[PDB]
């Protein structure tokens, strides 16, 4: 099994069950002894496989807007960096149907349906099964590991019926959420010392690599 | 850039690095790499801090006095 | 190891230390006329008296209600004068209080090494007897020598 | 919840409810009839 | 107590001014400011940097009283 | 090693305990017999060492006590921003701070109490502040109210934090022992991640926010015409025209040219002639070198990587010929025991306390600081006595720690054996100390006193007569005048206006800092000084050292920390716990604490307060006494107490009434803690018994037996009465001289 700065504490624990284990853990923060709280190592790769979901989505919505608007596929009025569409007013916001305010209050309200359920799956494991909600509960059952409930909802294709194309699967999704992830972080870090969009970065280091560096942008904007 | 001060920061991280690792400068570890005599990336990041701040203040120095 | 129990007894109520067991300090402390067994107390008296009354004039003359004008010389030596001649009668009450006619020396009788020594005759009533009266001669000789010096004999002086 | 009463019958609470009620008590008082000096109503 | 009483409204009478007592001694700030800080100006002036008068042992008096009644503390 | 050690749920959230009062403790959990109970519920409620003998559980609610101590601190905090925001004339004092009296309560018109709302400035009514908030947030940039009320709602939020993290860090998710134990971690953290990163942050926030808004206040700019400070931030080039710096970026930090921001990073030193305060640009500079001082200074410690230093280590390697195996043993002192890191974080937080009060009455760091002299006279009033009483309590831990924790069995130390050892000698030649520095420093103001009175002016320890000049503090001040001359020539000015030189700073015709002369009688002051320290240290060192054994007492540890006495045997065992020392040095504090202030006060209103007029001339409030007057008792009790009391015995009738109410009370409160002080408990028990026979006579009698009070609680409750009144009449009466007339 291939280790990225694996320590001994680290291998102690990380046996290589999880999917994108590479012994990778120098704080110990996975560490089983002492456990409690949000510290709790099922807890810490669940979060870790959402988050990555989570930049899977915002890596490509973050950048696609501008992608079109480039390749002129849809209005440039609704082409803007990703901090420009109203999420930082100061930075750029546009008129959409609601008040940005509304649309929040709209968003907590759905991710609070659809996140508290998956909170209480994850506190009690096959608890959506139960009670009746509108009749989709029979595929709320999931599968035991709440990382991967599967179900005709959530698993529709029937993707990785075999354990080893699971396995596969699983790393291939850990590995491009660590991608998504970092991705994300450069993103916000672009935003704040160039600030000109991601795409836009992309494209200026296209043109000219040597003038356009990460060197060359500590002067900020 | 090759400038002076450039030059100064290199010379500094690179012999501290080199004092770290095999000279006699550096109950709880663990960490493993792949060189053979155990320099983790703790004793790596350790010496060059180290060797920034002595090349930032003998930078710092040299400027002021000429 | 620099710190000592006294005398290699540590349930002894004291410490052997640099300040205490010098030898600098024990010579110094030994040749002191206090310390001086073998000599006569008057001897020992008179020295103390002199070298007290000498140091007494100094801040009375310098003090005084009279230190700025004529009369700075003389009067508050007298006054030190005075001092002695008080000083001397606590002596002299001292002497009365703690020895008798009829008992002999209550000094120690032995050294640090533990071997026999003579008790020092001034832990006795004639032995104190003779050193406070040392001590009133030597006190007031040594009054009437500072007033010579600074204003009978007009040596130099800064005077503070 | 009987705990909480409990709690709420304890000494220090009990007196401050009762106190805080009395000096609003007397603070509207004051408000509504201010500077008595003498019982005037006889 | 009593003596604070004798002593202010006597003093206040032989100023023909008895209307200073009558109107200050009803309240403990009348007592602490219209009688000991009012007539101990010329009890701590006995003596100053300006020079002294006869009230000047009635001052070191007063002070000596000060300081053992705080000693006996 | 290092790792996060929790166990999960160890205590259930319910109101049982609540129910059930001192439930903590086994001889008080019984139920009350007797009214003494009750005080002992309210005695031991904070003592976890008595409630169990385990560390544990003992760490745990030491933390979750210290997350709401920090709850109450914000919920503190967010009170004064939304007292500063609503009930406030801010935006009023913005304009003219130098006429306007900062005031942020006001009271309800009730009983005839309106008259308290006295006219400050500004078309505002109200109570006059003294505690400096105006200050620090024109010095934050704050230009408006919804920004004190956005801070106030963020300060209701963390309090609301804190509350939630004390709950769930003991009820649900509860630290190890060994957790607690991580010095090392824990002080690379909190010098690296708490001191280093907080100094960086607020160097960002003064650098980006502070400077250019006070540079727009100070240029003359109408507060609400200012731009908000998130516009300096997205546009560089609004910074940038008053630091054209600003234009490089951060280019000239990353190829080490860092004289490039000479122009928001100056070592100028002295005061802002416009506001009176530091340069907010020395203010961001230093901030920048204490957070990488702070941050390079973190990375010392050893943890889970082989790099570091072990602490244990440390202390082991330092041992010299007289001191014998040296400092080994104290990392497992101070691991083990709480009680010892209270005693010397308390003396630690007390003296930088007293050192944050001097350097900021010698340095005003805020605008319009210096000039006002009620902000400047409270804070360092408030400071004194909090690191005086924070000192006191170090020695009453010490003796805590020596009575419970010390034992030399296990966890034995070279250094308090050989300190404990020769304790005779150290407390005799202290006792000589303080008996040499009282005859030498009080006996010169008798005598100056005995001369005056005698007419012998020429006798005395005057300037104008026999001088005790201080030699030493006159050269000190005049090195530190000559400073950036030679020694410092990259300042450009000295680091005070208080040590000499021509320097003057005015700020609307008030005096905002003088050269601070030095003579006979600061000389006489401080030597006072040192006697009062002297002795208070000589109480609280002889009770920590005989808190366990004595000649008289030999078996003194087994009596207890606090006990009241071993009986009328020996002559008398009266007061011999070191409980008891802390009881009498507490009043030694208050007396050495009481000359400093009185010393500042009279100081600075003589020397250094007053007002400048339009020709040049300097004129002070007390007009330059303290040389001729201070030097006698007589001076103190006449031009000190007696002259500046008209202005708090005067206040009636007027909105300064409540000083002269609260000088009065505090008279009373210090009067009243004499009957405690003076009596006895046997007195008052056979009183007590006479009035429970008139109780029992009309059947009213209680089941809870009154008893009068113990022996210690009596001593505690003397002593508590006779601090609040002693404190609150120089509060009051400081606080309506200084309002009054400044
Ligand atoms: C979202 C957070 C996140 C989380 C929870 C995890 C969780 C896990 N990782 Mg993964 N990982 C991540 C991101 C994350 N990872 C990224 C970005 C990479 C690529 C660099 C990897 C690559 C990786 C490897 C190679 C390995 C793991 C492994 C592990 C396991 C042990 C380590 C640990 O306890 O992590 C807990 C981590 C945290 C709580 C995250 C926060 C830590 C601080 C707060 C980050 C601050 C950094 C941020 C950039 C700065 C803020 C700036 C911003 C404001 C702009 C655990 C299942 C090991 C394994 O066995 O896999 C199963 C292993 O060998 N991970
Ligand atoms: C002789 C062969 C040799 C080999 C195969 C490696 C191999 C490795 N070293 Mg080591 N190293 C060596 C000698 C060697 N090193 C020498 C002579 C030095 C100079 C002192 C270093 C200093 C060094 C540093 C400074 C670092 C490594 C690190 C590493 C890894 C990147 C790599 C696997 C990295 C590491 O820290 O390992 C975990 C790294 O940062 N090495
Ligand atoms: C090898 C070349 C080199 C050179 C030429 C210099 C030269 C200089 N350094 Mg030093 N310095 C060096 C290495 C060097 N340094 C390194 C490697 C470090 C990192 C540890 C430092 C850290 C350092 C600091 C942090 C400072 C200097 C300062 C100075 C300048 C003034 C000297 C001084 O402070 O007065 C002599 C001063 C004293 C005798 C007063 C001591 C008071 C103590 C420290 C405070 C109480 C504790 C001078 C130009 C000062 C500066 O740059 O001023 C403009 C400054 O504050 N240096
Ligand atoms: C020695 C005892 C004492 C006494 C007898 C009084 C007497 C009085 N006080 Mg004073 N006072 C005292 C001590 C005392 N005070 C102290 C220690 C303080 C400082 C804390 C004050 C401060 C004070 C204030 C601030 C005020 C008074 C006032 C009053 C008056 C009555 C208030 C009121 O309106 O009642 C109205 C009637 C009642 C509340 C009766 C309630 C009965 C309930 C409703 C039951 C009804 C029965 C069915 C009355 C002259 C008031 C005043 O205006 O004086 C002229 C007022 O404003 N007092
Ligand atoms: C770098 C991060 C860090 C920070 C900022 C702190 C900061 C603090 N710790 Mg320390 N601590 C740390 C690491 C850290 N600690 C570690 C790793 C350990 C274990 C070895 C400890 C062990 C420890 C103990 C045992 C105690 C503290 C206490 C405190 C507080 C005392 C200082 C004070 O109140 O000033 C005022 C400071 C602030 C209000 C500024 C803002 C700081 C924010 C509010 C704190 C968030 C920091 C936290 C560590 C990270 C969040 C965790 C996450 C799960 C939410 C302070 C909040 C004492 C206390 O007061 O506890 C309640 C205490 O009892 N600490
Ligand atoms: C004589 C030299 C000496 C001196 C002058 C000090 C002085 C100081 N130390 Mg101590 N210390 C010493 C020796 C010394 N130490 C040694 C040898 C050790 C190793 C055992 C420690 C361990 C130590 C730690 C681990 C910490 C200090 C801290 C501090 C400062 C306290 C801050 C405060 O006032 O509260 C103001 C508020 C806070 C910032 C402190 C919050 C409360 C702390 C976290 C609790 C102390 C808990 C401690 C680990 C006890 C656990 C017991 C365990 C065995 C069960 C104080 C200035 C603290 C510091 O670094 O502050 C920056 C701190 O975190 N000290
Ligand atoms: C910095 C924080 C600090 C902390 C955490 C502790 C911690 C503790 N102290 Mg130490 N202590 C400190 C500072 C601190 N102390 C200081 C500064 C002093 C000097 C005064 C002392 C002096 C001291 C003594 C003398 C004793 C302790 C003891 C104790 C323990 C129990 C406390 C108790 O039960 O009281 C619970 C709470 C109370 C009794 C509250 C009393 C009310 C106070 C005195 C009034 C304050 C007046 C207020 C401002 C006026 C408002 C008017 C009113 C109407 C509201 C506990 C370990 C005790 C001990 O361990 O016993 C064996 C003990 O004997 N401490
Ligand atoms: C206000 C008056 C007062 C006075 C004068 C004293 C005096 C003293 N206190 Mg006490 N004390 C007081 C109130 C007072 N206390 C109170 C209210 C408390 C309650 C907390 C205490 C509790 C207390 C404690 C807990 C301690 C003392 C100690 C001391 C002694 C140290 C000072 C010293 O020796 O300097 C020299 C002497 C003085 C300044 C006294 C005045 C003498 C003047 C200068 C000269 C008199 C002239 C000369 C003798 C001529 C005599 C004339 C002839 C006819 C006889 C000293 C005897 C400390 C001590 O024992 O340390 C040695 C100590 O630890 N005191
Ligand atoms: C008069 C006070 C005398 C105190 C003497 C204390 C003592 O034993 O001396 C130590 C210190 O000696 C002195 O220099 C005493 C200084 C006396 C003055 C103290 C006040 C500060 C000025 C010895 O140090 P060391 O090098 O043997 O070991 C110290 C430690 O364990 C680390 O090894
Ligand atoms: C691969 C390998 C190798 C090589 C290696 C190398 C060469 C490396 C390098 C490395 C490096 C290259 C490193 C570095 C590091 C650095 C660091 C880590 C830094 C830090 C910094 C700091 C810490 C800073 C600080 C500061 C600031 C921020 C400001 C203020 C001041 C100061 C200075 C403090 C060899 C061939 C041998 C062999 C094989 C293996
Ligand atoms: S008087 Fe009180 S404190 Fe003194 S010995 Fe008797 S019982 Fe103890």
């Amino acid at each position: 099994r291939p280790l990225w700065f694996a320590s001994k504490q680290s291998l102690s624990y990380l046996d290589g069950s999880l999917p994108g284990d590479f012994g990778f853990d120098p704080l110990g923060l996975s560490d089983p002894e002492g456990t409690g709280g949000f510290i709790e190592p099922r807890w810490l790769a669940y979060g870790e496989i959402i988050n990555g979901r989570y930049a899977m989505l915002g890596a490509v919505g973050a950048i696609a807007p501008e992608i079109l608007g480039k390749a002129g596929l849809i209005p440039q009025e609704t082409a803007l960096p990703w901090f420009q569409t109203g999420v930082i007013p100061p930075a750029g916001t546009y008129n959409y149907w609601a008040d940005p305010f509304t649309l929040f209050v709209f968003e907590m309200a759905l991710m609070g349906f659809a996140e508290h359920r998956r909170l209480q799956d994850w506190y009690n494991p096959g608890s959506m099964g139960k009670q009746y909600f509108l009749g989709l509960e029979k595929g709320f059952a999931g599968s035991g590991e709440p990382a991967y409930p599967g179900g005709p909802i959530f698993n529709p294709l029937g993707f990785g019926k075999d354990e080893k194309s699971l396995k596969e699967l699983k790393l291939k999704e850990v590995k491009n959420g660590r991608l998504a992830m970092l991705a994300i972080l450069g993103y916000f870090i672009q935003g704040l010392v160039t600030g000109v969009g991601p795409y836009q970065n992309l494209l200026d280091h296209l043109a000219d690599p040597v003038n356009n560096n990460i060197l060359t942008s500590l002067k900020f904007h | 850039i090759g400038s002076s001060t450039n030059l100064i920061m290199v010379t500094s991280t690179t012999l501290m690095l080199f004092a770290g690792r095999f000279g006699l400068a550096p109950r709880d570890s663990g960490l493993q790499t792949g060189d053979p005599a155990g320099f983790t990336l703790a004793d790596t990041l350790a010496c060059g801090s180290f060797g920034h701040i002595i090349g930032v203040g003998v930078v710092l120095g040299l400027k002021n006095i000429g | 190891q620099v710190i000592q129990p006294l005398n290699g007894d540590p349930f002894i109520g004291g410490l052997e230390t640099p300040v205490t067991s010098s030898p600098l300090i024990a010579w110094y402390l030994s040749n002191l006329p206090a310390y001086r067994t073998a000599v006569n107390p008057l001897l020992r008296g008179v020295e103390v008296g002199l070298a007290h009354g000498f140091l007494l004039v100094g801040p009375f003359v310098k003090a005084g209600p009279l230190r700025n004008t004529e009369y700075a010389g003389a009067a508050g030596s007298l006054a030190a004068a005075g001092l002695v001649v008080i000083l001397s009668m606590c002596l002299t009450m001292y002497g009365i209080a703690s020895f008798k006619e009829g008992e002999p020396s209550i000094a120690p009788a032995l050294t640090l090494t533990g071997r026999k020594k003579q008790p020092d005759q001034l832990q006795s009533a004639d032995g104190w007897a003779k050193f406070t009266g040392g001590f009133f001669f030597g006190g007031v000789s040594g009054v009437t020598w500072a007033c010579f010096l600074m204003y009978v004999l007009d040596l130099p002086y800064y005077f503070k | 919840m009987r705990d909480f009463k409990t709690y709420l019958s304890v000494a220090p609470v009990l007196s401050t409810l009762w106190f805080g009620s009395l000096a609003g008590l007397l603070i509207e008082i004051n408000r509504f009839f201010p500077d008595a000096l003498t019982f005037p109503f006889f | 107590w009593v003596t604070f009483y004798w002593h202010w409204k006597h003093i206040t009478l032989w100023q023909g001014n008895v209307s200073q007592f009558n109107e200050s001694s009803t309240y403990l700030m009348g007592w602490l400011r219209d009688y000991l800080w009012l007539n101990s100006s010329q009890l701590i002036n006995g003596y100053n940097p300006f020079g002294m008068n006869s009230l000047s042992v009635w001052a070191w008096m007063f002070l000596f009283g000060h300081l053992v009644w705080a000693t006996g503390f | 090693e290092v790792k996060i050690l929790v166990d999960r749920d160890p205590v259930k959230t319910s109101f049982e305990a609540w129910a059930k009062p001192g439930h903590f403790s086994r001889t008080i959990a019984k139920g009350p017999e007797t009214t003494t109970w009750i005080w002992n519920l309210h005695a031991d409620a904070h003592d976890f060492d008595s409630h169990t003998s385990d560390l544990e559980e003992i760490s745990r609610k030491i933390f979750s006590a210290h997350f709401g101590q920090l709850s109450i601190i914000f919920l503190w905090l967010s009170g004064m921003y939304f007292h500063g925001a609503r009930f406030s004339n801010y935006e009023a004092w913005l304009s003219d701070p130098t006429h306007i009296g900062p005031s942020a309560q006001v009271v309800w018109p009730i009983v005839g109490q309106e008259i308290l709302n006295g006219d400050v400035g500004g078309g505002f009514r109200g109570i006059q502040i003294t505690s400096g908030f105006f200050q620090i947030w024109r010095a934050s940039g704050i230009t408006s109210e919804l920004q004190l009320y956005c801070t106030a709602i963020g300060a209701l939020v963390f309090a609301a934090l804190m509350l939630f993290a004390g709950w769930f860090h003991y009820h649900k998710a509860a630290p190890k022992l060994a957790w607690f134990q991580d010095v090392e971690s824990m002080l690379n953290h909190h010098l690296a991640g708490l001191l280093g990163l907080g100094s960086l942050s607020w160097a960002g926030h003064q650098i980006h926010v502070s400077l250019p808004i006070n540079q727009f206040l100070n240029a003359g700019v109408d507060p609400k015409e200012i731009p908000l400070p998130h516009e300096l931030i997205l546009n560089r080039d609004l910074l940038a025209q008053l630091y054209p710096s600003f234009a490089e970026g951060a280019t000239p930090f990353f190829t080490l040219n860092w004289s490039k921001y000479a122009d928001f990073l100056t070592f100028r030193g002295g005061l802002d002639p416009v506001t009176g305060g530091l340069w907010l640009t020395d203010t961001a500079h230093h901030h920048l070198a204490i957070a990488i001082l702070f941050l390079i200074a973190g990375h010392m410690y050893r943890t889970n990587w082989g790099i570091g230093h072990g602490l244990k280590d440390i202390l082991e390697a330092h041992k010299g010929p007289f001191t014998g195996q040296g400092h080994k043993g104290l990392y497992e002192i101070l691991t083990t025991s709480w009680h010892a890191q209270l005693a010397l974080n308390l003396a630690m937080l007390g003296s930088l306390t007293i050192v944050v009060a001097h350097h900021m009455y010698a340095m005003p760091p805020y605008p319009y600081l210096a000039t006002d002299y009620g902000t400047q006279l409270s804070l360092f009033t408030h400071h004194m006595w909090i690191g005086g009483f924070l000192i006191v309590g170090a020695a009453a831990h010490a003796a805590i720690f020596m009575v419970r924790d010390y034992d030399p069995t296990t966890r034995y130390n070279d250094l308090l054996d050989r300190v404990l050892r020769h304790r005779d000698a150290i407390i005799s030649h202290l006792n000589w100390a303080c008996i040499f520095l009282g005859f030498h420093s009080f006996g010169l103001y008798i005598h100056n006193d005995t001369m005056s009175a005698l007419g012998r002016p020429q006798d005395m320890f005057s300037d104008t007569a026999i001088q005790l000049q201080p030699v030493f503090a006159q050269w000190i001040q005049n090195t530190h005048a000559l400073a950036p001359s030679a020694t410092a020539p990259g300042a450009t000015a000295s680091t005070s206006l208080t040590w000499g030189g021509s320097d003057l700073v005015a700020v609307g015709g008030k005096v905002a800092l003088l050269p601070i002369p030095l003579g006979t009688a600061d000389f006489l002051v401080h030597h006072i000084h040192a006697f009062t320290i002297h002795v208070t240290v000589l109480i609280l060192l002889k009770g920590v050292l005989f808190a366990r054994s004595s000649r008289l007492i030999p078996d003194k540890a087994n009596l207890g920390f606090r006990f009241p006495c071993d009986g009328p045997g020996r002559g008398g065992t009266c007061q011999v716990s070191a409980w008891d020392h802390v009881f009498l040095g507490l009043f030694w504090m208050y007396n050495s604490i009481s000359v400093v202030i009185f010393h500042f006060s009279w100081k600075m209103q003589s020397d250094v307060w007053g007002s400048i007029s339009d020709q040049g001339v300097v004129t002070h409030i007390t007009g330059g006494n303290f040389a001729q007057s201070s030097i006698t008792i007589n001076g103190w009790l006449r031009d000190f107490l007696w002259a500046q009391a008209s202005q708090v015995i005067q206040s009636y009738g007027s909105s300064l009434s409540a000083y002269g109410l609260f000088f009065l009370g505090a008279h009373f409160v210090w009067a009243f803690s004499l009957m405690f002080l003076f009596s006895g408990r046997g007195y008052w028990q056979e009183l007590i018994e006479s009035i429970v026979w008139a109780h029992n006579k009309l059947k009213v009698a209680p089941a809870t037996q009154p008893r009068a009070l113990s022996i210690v609680q009596g001593r505690a409750v003397g002593v508590t009465h006779y601090l609040l009144g002693g404190i609150a009449t120089t509060w009051a009466f400081f606080l309506a001289r200084i309002i009054a007339v400044g």
